[PDB]
């Protein structure tokens, strides 16, 4: 089943917490929710794309130029991907900085288009794209609610000038009246939750195969 | 002068723990510590030349014609076929050396790295040597923080951490704390 | 240099002796000295074997020879 | 299952080390309290009592023995870490600073003996950065049973709530007072000459951290552990040495500028961090020469960020950059063996 | 010469000044004795005798059959009666192959081979009388002391160092040995000398045995190299490659033996034995051991045949007064906790202590500090924390790395250990994995060369054999 | 085919021409619209300091470059309501704690202060963060001042014996930005006339 | 236009020698990687009657003997193969686990801290 992929990928191989990869935005892009879900969305976006684009080209990459052909076939889209979030998105854009730039470099864009695009159909890596996404876009979510909660108790701040008004609903208060602890915000603040996170996931791993035995 | 500006690079502004740069293959490979120096030997090399011919391609081709909105592809191609050539010319001209510098190049071809640091120099305006101290500073910096973690790494691999958290999770706790310990610098240059 | 075995099911008993080349198997069984081992061998009774043939007391042994004596 | 030898022993334990390190802290502690009053006891039961708790609670969650409890390795961190801090502290501050250290840097790694980082100062640079002004706000020393420093009640207001301390109560110390009056295109000669005496401050009548304000009782304390042999003179040595060293030069070459020598010396937590927190055995060298290259990287990167630094004292900073350090020190710098050259080769005779 | 300082080392309590003061005891013949055929290092010796033979007091029992060995020698005239399995003096408590000896109580000396003016004879006689005598090197080591001397004529010796400084605490032996055989250790120095081509000999004591001094300087003070030095009461300086450096000033080369800087050593006792052997012609049955401990009505040192089981050596000093919370054989820092006490005594036995409760140190294992006090206590200058740690992990690859191959196991690292860690423990089982792979390994190469000479040798005689029945065919 | 090197050279070159031209009509389509939105974030950043009914003209349309004798080079916006200048709108420079400050000053036509904001800091946090207008209103108090009514004497922090208050801890930076406001205004009393009117 | 034509030929410029570069001389967590009981035969006294099979059959010089009622008996060189196993027609062959003896102890590893 094609949504075998979809399902898979986003506990049992998730790019930032199975492989290891895409520790940069990981870490620097996520000292608050709305960073990271902006963040996880684009690179959701950038990943469907090529990976559509890698599959439908993929008889007729040389074998030992693959990768300055597929980086391009990346690198051209992140730029118009860039181009159209600082065109129209500029709150956003103005916040990500570089690292809406630093989408071809990604270890998880290219690492995915090789490994996965180069031996499917469109079909199947267009899936498999969307769930790496999206459980790239979760992980960054729970990483930036749990800095943003520790640095200043308000989950989801400035949704509304950020994501457009529309998820205004999303902006919710925990803890009121809460200075907060600097240090989440500071880079110190994410090696730690990155990985007490890592720790967590090894630990519910343990006793979910012990409920499963 | 040029020493403050590369001391600066390399403890104040460190492109590991204060830039969030080339943080996957230093996560991977820093268990041990002779990969590790290998891997730094070969990113400071690519990063300096990486640093040098991007500023060549900036300030000769793209800002003349007109066209910068193109930079970022045009550089990370480059890059990447500069790699390809470091790799095969040292996998036939002395294979001695394709166990130094030659096994951990592909590591390298998109690192974040190599990549951040031209478009972070493209941003300050730098010169031609400013550009390639750039580089081999940042290179640097990503080398010595690479060793530290693996000699550190390599001692809690023989430490009694609970099996919850022995691995990676303990590295990257102790990526934190030593962020933290390099916080300290700040503001010094 | 050879070897000596005495495949006693109680006791497997080997040695390894240096001879004089051209020597005899009873001349290299004296040297050894495994009689002194085994007082109840007799030279005269027992079966003298290399490497699993029956022998004489007097043919001559290369080096790296193996004499054996059993029942 | 057979025993194994030998069967002798000189009657060590981690324990007797522990009591032995935190009897010669004793006196500069009770210096300190005395002169800073009941706030400063408040703070120092607080940060210990927690620091034992914590230290309880992570050993039943890992299922380590209790008797791990009473070494004393818990104890000595707390202590420490109170006598770091500012003397009118709230206890937020303090138990913050416990749990951060018996935690993240002590019980997370394993226990004692496998932590990279020094705890006690993991704990200090992580509460100055994320309560900066707490930890900048230094008392005038107000000795106990002065009838000017507050009472009992007074001092439970003032350190558990939140009652403000009042006007007249908080002045600045000698390093922050020097670089702010330099800031004030004020030569370092004028700054020092009707702001400071080597004197006073050398016995410890000056604001500054609960233990730290008196360098004559560390002193005589980290002394008295040389002559125990608990400690190595080397590290020490070295860092008031290089201290020393640079400080002199640097007065020598621009005399208005800099001020060095006594200065740098009698003044932040130069000595007890010399003696008592650079000495740390789980995360220093354990070679000669790797101990001296401890302290030398510890006394230049102390006055490096001293001077031309954004902070008035580095003391835990250049610690903890130096315990990352350690393990190429050792890895590098191995001792000698026993009919064998420095390169590890059979000697040729 | 001037003594130089070695570095690291401990210093123990004694415990000699409760021992020390009674003459060299004697024993009643026991009933049977137990001798196993392997008491020294390398091969094990071959029985001679059968059981119901009559034995005299010196007949050869067993010989060797290589030439790294050592015979054993009937410790009093009797009957076997066994050839069989015997108790060991080992820690396991297995058994191995001895002969068993009921002592007929004439007590008949066999007719020795007496010499004939020692000072005369070149020194390879000498060295195969030596031989021919059961010498092992009562040092610990039971390294027989032919192959050693041998070793030594064909390189250049300078001097010959006597191992009299005994640094192990409760152990006395070497002290009384030489308080009253001050002038056969003298003589036994002299014909050493005489066989080993050297200068001087340089006899040895620790300065915590003053009347052994004086004896030793008046018995040897009229044959001029014969010299006495007083070496400093540290507990690792008995070790044959910590006196060389004391006394010489050198250091053996690792991975090397004494003869390399030109001195040989050899024990107080092991020179006695020697001068007895070429002097008298009696082979080595009788040593001396000491029984001590607070569970001893009284210490003592005696007089023991070869072969005596322990419980005859602690009836004779009294008695147990008490509970012996452990007994060991030697002394505390390297002795082997004994499994009972029908065990016999070995040529390599040094002493019987019975150790009760308050002598004993109570030990509660913590983690390591790197307090950094074990290496400031090595003598080979090692990093004993680093060797655990490798060790615990069973890598001991990496653990050889940090000194495990010169470790000698002498035990100061234990001694200084704040949180109390079995680091001798860790080398001994490191060791012994390690030996365990290179044995495998051995006979892995040797099953493998076997197999390939035998497939060798048989293919060609099977193609002669039919290269010949085809010419004969032919011929047909 | 994967054959000569010919088509490793024609399908590199055929992939670049074809990303080129898309990049190309993306930027023809977008390089407007970006700088829209740049100078419609330089006029709300400006909005901030100077209200609407004060200016007529637009701003960022008729910007001096004034030299003085110490800071150097300015970039003078005025504020015209009917050919008359009503406000000046400046940035000035000053040495904090971590570094520079950069802030923006709305002096009017009479030398009155209609607001000043923090644009770049790199002050510590938590304590010396206050001199953001989102956090505090300290950087609010100067509102009504002038040079007329607060002589030289009270453009200081109340540590140097002013009227300006100090946060609680840190002297340094709000030191700085008085000194910054002082400057800003002596400059206006120099320059007559195109500044002052 | 003038900036297609340069990047083309930057990149044909790359393919060409890319590809002379592999005529004349994946994913990174694979890369990652590359950078980073015994028994003995035993014979009685009375399944032996001196066939010879088992030294017929056994390619390690382990049984010893020939002829009939010899008892052949084997050594330390057996590794427990079995190839003497099936060649005794009477069934002698005791292939038995190696019994633990004096010269084959090694100490335990201690327990824990
Ligand atoms: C060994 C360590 C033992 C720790 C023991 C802790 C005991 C005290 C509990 C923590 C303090 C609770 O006291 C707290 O007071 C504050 C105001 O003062 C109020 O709480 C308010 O401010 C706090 C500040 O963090 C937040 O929880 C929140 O904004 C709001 O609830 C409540 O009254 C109570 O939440
Ligand atoms: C919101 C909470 C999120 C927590 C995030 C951080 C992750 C923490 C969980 C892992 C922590 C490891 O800390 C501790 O490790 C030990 C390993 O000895 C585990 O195991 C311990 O408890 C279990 C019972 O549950 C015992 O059977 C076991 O003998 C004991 O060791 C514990 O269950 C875990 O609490
Ligand atoms: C062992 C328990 C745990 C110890 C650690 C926690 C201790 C915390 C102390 C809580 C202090 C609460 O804060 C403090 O409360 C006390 C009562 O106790 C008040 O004290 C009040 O009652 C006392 C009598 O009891 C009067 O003499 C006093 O004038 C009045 O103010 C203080 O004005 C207030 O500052
Ligand atoms: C390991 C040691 C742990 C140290 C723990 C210290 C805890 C100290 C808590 C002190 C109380 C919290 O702070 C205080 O909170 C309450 C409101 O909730 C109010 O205080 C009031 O109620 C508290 C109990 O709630 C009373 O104890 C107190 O005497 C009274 O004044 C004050 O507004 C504030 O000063
Ligand atoms: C970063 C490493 C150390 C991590 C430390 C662990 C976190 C410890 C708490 C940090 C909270 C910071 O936020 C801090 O909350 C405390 C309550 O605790 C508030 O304290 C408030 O309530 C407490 C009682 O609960 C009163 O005693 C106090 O007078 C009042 O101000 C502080 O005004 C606020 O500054
Ligand atoms: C067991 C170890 C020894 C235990 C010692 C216990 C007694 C120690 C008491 C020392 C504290 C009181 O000693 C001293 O008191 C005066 C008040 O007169 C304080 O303050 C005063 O003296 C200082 C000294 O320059 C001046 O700034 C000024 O005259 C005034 O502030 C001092 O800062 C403090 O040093
Ligand atoms: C390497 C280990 C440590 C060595 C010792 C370190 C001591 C501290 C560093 C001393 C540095 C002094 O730093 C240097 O001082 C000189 C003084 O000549 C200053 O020099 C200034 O004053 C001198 C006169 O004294 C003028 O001639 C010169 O034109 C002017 O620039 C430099 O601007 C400054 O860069
Ligand atoms: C600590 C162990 C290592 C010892 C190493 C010693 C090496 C250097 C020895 C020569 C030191 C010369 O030290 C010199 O002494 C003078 C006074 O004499 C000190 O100077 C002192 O008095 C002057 C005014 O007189 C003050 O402005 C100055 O702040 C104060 O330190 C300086 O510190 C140094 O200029
Ligand atoms: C590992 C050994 C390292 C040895 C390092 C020795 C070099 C460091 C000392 C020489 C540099 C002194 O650096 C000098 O000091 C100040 C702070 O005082 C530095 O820093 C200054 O500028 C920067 C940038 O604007 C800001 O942080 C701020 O304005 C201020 O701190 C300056 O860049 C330089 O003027
Ligand atoms: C740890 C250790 C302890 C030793 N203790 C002694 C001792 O107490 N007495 C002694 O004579 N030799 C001692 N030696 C040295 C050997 O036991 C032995 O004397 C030397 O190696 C050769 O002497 P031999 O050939 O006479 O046995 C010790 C060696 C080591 C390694
Ligand atoms: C001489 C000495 C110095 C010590 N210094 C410190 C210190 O600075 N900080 C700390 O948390 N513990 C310190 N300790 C306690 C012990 O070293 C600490 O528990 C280990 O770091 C725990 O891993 C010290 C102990 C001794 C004996
Ligand atoms: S003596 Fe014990 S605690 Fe000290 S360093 Fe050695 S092993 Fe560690
Ligand atoms: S047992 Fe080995 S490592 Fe320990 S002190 Fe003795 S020689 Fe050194
Ligand atoms: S195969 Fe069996 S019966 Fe034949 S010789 Fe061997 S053991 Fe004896
Ligand atoms: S099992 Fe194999 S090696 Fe062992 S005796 Fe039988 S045939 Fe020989
Ligand atoms: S190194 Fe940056 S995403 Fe992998």
């Amino acid at each position: 089943v094609p949504w075998q992929y979809f399902t898979s990928a986003l506990w049992q191989y998730n790019v930032a917490l199975v492989q290891m990869l895409a520790l940069c935005p990981t870490l620097a892009v996520t000292t608050t929710a709305t960073n990271g879900l902006g963040m996880g969305l684009a690179t959701t976006l950038v990943l469907v794309m090529t990976n559509a684009l890698i599959s439908s080209m993929r008889h007729t990459i040389s074998p030992e130029v693959r990768n300055p052909v597929m980086i391009g076939v990346i690198a051209g889209v992140v730029t118009l991907t860039d181009m159209a979030m600082n065109a129209w998105m500029h709150e956003l854009y103005k916040v990500l900085g570089l690292f809406i730039a630093l989408i071809v470099t990604n270890c998880a864009v290219l690492g995915r288009a090789e490994s996965f695009c180069l031996r499917n159909p469109v079909i199947p890596s267009i899936l498999d794209g969307a769930g790496m996404g999206a459980g790239f876009t979760a992980v960054l979510v729970v990483i930036g609610g749990i800095r943003e909660i520790l640095g200043s108790g308000t989950l989801f701040s400035q949704a509304s000038s950020l994501l457009g008004s529309h998820f205004k609903w999303m902006e919710i208060t925990v803890i009121p009246d809460f200075q907060g602890i600097l240090l989440a915000i500071l880079p110190p603040g994410a090696f730690i939750v990155l990985g007490f996170l890592l720790a967590a996931k090894r630990v519910i791993d343990r006793k979910r195969a012990e409920r499963r035995q | 002068e040029y020493v403050l500006f590369l001391l600066g690079t390399v403890l104040v502004h460190n492109v590991v723990l204060v830039g969030f740069l080339g943080l996957c293959p230093f996560m991977g490979v820093s268990s041990k510590l002779d990969p590790s120096i290998g891997l730094a030997v070969a990113t400071t090399l690519v990063m300096g030349l990486g640093g040098a011919s991007s500023w060549l391609l900036e300030h000769y081709v793209l800002l003349p014609l007109g066209i910068g909105f193109i930079r970022i592809l045009a550089y990370i191609v480059v890059i990447a076929g500069m790699v390809q050539l470091i790799e095969m010319i040292i996998r036939k001209a002395s294979p001695s050396l394709y166990r130094s510098l030659g096994i951990y190049l592909p590591l390298i071809t998109t690192n974040c790295a190599v990549l951040g640091v031209p478009l972070l120099s493209v941003r300050e305006g730098h010169d031609l040597t400013m550009a390639v101290l750039f580089g081999l500073g940042s290179g640097l910096g990503f080398s010595l923080i690479m060793i530290i973690f693996a000699g550190l790494r390599e001692r809690l691999a023989l430490a009694n951490v609970p099996a919850a958290f022995s691995g990676p999770p303990i590295a990257f706790v102790t990526a934190g704390l030593l962020a933290l310990a390099f916080m300290g610098f700040g503001g010094l240059i | 240099r050879v070897s000596v075995v005495y495949a006693d099911p109680a006791k497997p008993l080997q040695l390894s002796c240096k001879v004089e080349d051209g020597c005899s198997v009873e001349q290299a069984i004296q040297q050894s000295g495994v009689l002194r081992c085994c007082p109840d061998i007799d030279l005269k009774k027992q079966k003298v074997g290399v490497f699993g043939k029956f022998v004489k007391l007097d043919s001559p042994l290369k080096d790296g020879d193996r004499i054996e004596i059993y029942q | 299952s057979v025993a194994a030898g030998p069967f002798a022993h000189d009657r060590s334990s981690v324990n007797r080390i522990m009591l032995d390190v935190c009897l010669a802290l004793t006196p500069a502690t009770l210096f300190g309290l005395v002169m800073f009053g009941w706030p400063a006891i408040n703070l120092w039961l607080v940060t210990c009592v927690s620091a034992l708790a914590i230290e309880a609670a992570c050993l039943r969650l890992l299922g380590q023995p209790m008797r791990r409890l009473l070494d004393g390795s818990a104890l000595l961190t707390g202590w420490l870490l109170a006598i770091s801090l500012p003397p009118w502290a709230p206890w937020w501050i303090g138990v913050g600073g416990s749990l951060f250290a018996i935690g993240i840097g002590k019980q997370l790694y394993g226990g004692i003996g496998q932590n990279p980082f020094n705890p006690a100062m993991l704990a200090r640079v992580a509460l100055l950065i994320a309560f900066p002004l707490q930890m900048t706000t230094w008392a005038l020393p107000h000795p106990l049973f002065s009838s000017s420093a507050p009472g009992f009640f007074d001092s439970l207001a003032i350190t558990f709530a939140g009652a403000p301390l009042a006007d007249g109560m908080t002045g600045a110390t000698a390093l922050g007072n020097l670089k702010t009056e330099l800031t004030l295109n004020r030569t370092a000669q004028e700054i020092l000459e009707g702001g400071f005496s080597t004197i006073s401050a050398l016995f410890g009548s000056t604001p500054g951290s609960l233990g730290e304000t008196s360098e004559l009782l560390l002193l005589v304390g980290g002394v008295w552990l040389v002559l125990r042999r608990i400690i190595h003179w080397e590290i020490p040595v070295a860092i008031l040495a290089s201290v020393f060293v640079m400080a002199t030069l640097a007065y020598l070459i621009n005399p208005e500028r800099y001020a060095g020598g006594l200065y740098q010396l009698t003044s932040g937590g130069l000595i007890l961090c010399a003696f008592f927190i650079a000495t740390d055995p789980v995360t220093s060298p354990i070679s000669r020469v790797g101990r001296l290259i401890f302290g030398v990287g510890c006394g230049v990167l102390i006055y490096v960020i001293r001077t031309w630094g954004s902070f008035p004292e580095a003391a835990a900073f250049a610690v903890l950059f130096m315990n990352a350090l350690t393990p190429l020190i050792d890895r590098y710098w191995r001792p000698r063996a026993y009919g064998r050259n420095v390169r590890g080769k059979p000697l040729v005779a | 010469f001037n003594l130089s300082s070695i570095r690291g080392g401990v210093h123990p309590a004694a415990h000699k000044d409760l021992s020390a003061a009674l003459p060299i005891g004697s024993l009643p013949l026991p009933p049977r004795l137990y001798l196993p055929l392997r008491q020294h290092a390398g091969a094990e010796a071959l029985p001679m005798v059968a059981v119901g033979d009559k034995v005299l007091k010196g007949q050869l029992l067993a010989f060797p059959p290589t030439e790294v060995s050592a015979p054993v020698h009937a410790p009093t005239s009797g009957r076997i009666v066994a050839i069989g399995p015997v108790p060991a003096p080992h820690p396991s408590g297995l058994t191995t192959t001895g002969i068993v000896l009921e002592s007929d109580g004439e007590d008949r000396w066999i007719d020795l081979d007496v010499s004939t003016d020692p000072f005369a004879e070149d020194p390879l006689v000498l060295a195969d009388r030596v031989a021919k005598a059961g010498i092992v090197g009562l040092g610990g080591a039971i390294f027989p002391a032919a192959v050693k001397l041998k070793q030594g004529t064909r390189h250049e010796i300078k001097t010959v160092l006597v191992n009299g400084s005994e640094c192990e605490p409760y152990l006395t032996c070497d002290d009384r040995i030489m308080r009253e055989r001050a002038e056969a250790i003298v003589d036994g120095a002299r014909l050493i000398q005489h066989i080993l081509r050297a200068y001087s000999v340089v006899i040895a004591i620790e300065d915590n045995k003053p009347e052994a001094l004086a004896a030793m300087r008046a018995a040897a003070e009229h044959f001029g190299a014969i010299e006495v030095m007083a070496v400093p009461a540290l507990y690792p300086m008995g070790s044959a490659k910590q006196l060389i450096q004391a006394v010489t000033g050198r250091e053996v080369p690792a991975g090397g033996r004494s003869t390399d800087v030109g001195v040989l050593v050899h024990n107080a006792g092991t020179v006695y034995a020697i001068q007895q052997a070429l002097r008298f012609g009696r082979p080595l049955i009788s040593r001396v051991v000491t029984v001590s401990g607070a569970c001893v009505k009284t210490p003592q040192n005696l007089d023991v045949l070869i072969g005596t089981p322990v419980q005859a050596l602690i009836d004779a000093c009294g008695g147990l007064s008490g509970d012996p919370q452990q007994l060991l054989l030697g002394g505390p820092m390297m002795g082997a906790v004994l499994p009972s006490t029908e065990v016999p005594v070995i040529k390599g036995a040094t002493g019987l202590l019975a150790l009760a409760r308050h002598e004993l140190p109570n030990k509660d294992p913590a983690p390591c500090i790197r307090c950094a006090s074990c290496v400031d206590a090595c003598p080979m200058g090692l990093t004993p924390l680093d060797m655990a740690l490798y060790a615990r992990a069973d890598d001991y690859d990496g653990a050889s790395e940090y000194g495990l191959r010169d470790c000698i196991l002498c035990g100061c690292c234990s001694y200084v250990c704040p949180s109390h860690i079995p680091l001798v423990h860790y080398f001994q089982y490191a060791k012994g994995q390690q030996d365990e792979r290179r044995s495998a390994a051995r006979k892995s190469d040797y099953i493998k060369r076997q197999t390939e000479v035998r497939a060798a040798r048989l293919a060609e005689e099977e193609a002669a054999k039919a290269a010949a029945k085809a010419a004969k065919e032919a011929a047909k | 085919w994967r054959p000569m090197v010919a088509y490793q050279g024609l399908s590199l070159g055929l992939v670049c021409a074809v990303v080129a031209l898309l990049l190309l009509t993306g930027n023809i389509m977008t390089h407007g619209t970006i700088a829209e939105q740049q100078m419609q974030d330089r006029l709300a950043t400006l909005r901030e300091v100077l209200p609407q009914s004060l200016y007529d003209n637009n701003p960022l349309a008729d910007s001096f470059k004034v030299q003085d004798a110490e800071l150097g080079e300015v970039e003078v916006l005025p504020a015209r309501l009917q050919g008359k200048l009503t406000a000046v709108v400046f940035q000035g420079r000053n040495i904090g704690y971590g570094g520079p400050i950069e802030q923006m000053m709305s002096v009017d036509a009479q030398g009155k202060i209609l607001g000043v904001r923090v644009l770049t800091h790199k002050e510590t946090p938590g304590l010396a963060d206050k001199i953001e207008a989102s956090r505090s209103d300290w950087i609010k108090v100067f509102d009504g001042l002038s040079l007329e009514n607060t002589a030289l004497d009270k453009w200081k922090v109340k540590k140097d014996g002013g009227q300006f208050d100090q946060f609680a801890g840190a002297t340094i930076t709000p030191r700085a930005v008085v000194k910054t406001v002082l400057q800003g205004l002596q400059f206006q009393a120099r320059h007559a006339e195109q500044l002052k009117a | 236009i003038e900036a297609t034509l340069a990047l083309t030929v930057m990149g044909v410029l790359l393919g060409c020698g890319l590809g002379l570069a592999a005529r004349k001389f994946g994913g990174v967590g694979l890369a990652e990687k590359l950078a980073a009981a015994p028994m003995l035969a035993r014979v009685e006294a009375s399944q032996c009657i001196g066939c010879t099979r088992c030294y017929r059959a056994c390619p390690t010089d382990a049984i010893v003997g020939a002829s009939g009622q010899v008892h052949v008996v084997l050594e330390d060189a057996c590794t427990g193969c079995g190839k003497c196993r099936d060649a005794c027609p009477e069934d002698c062959v005791l292939l038995i686990p190696q019994e633990q003896t004096l010269d084959t102890w090694r100490w335990d590893k201690p327990a824990a801290a």
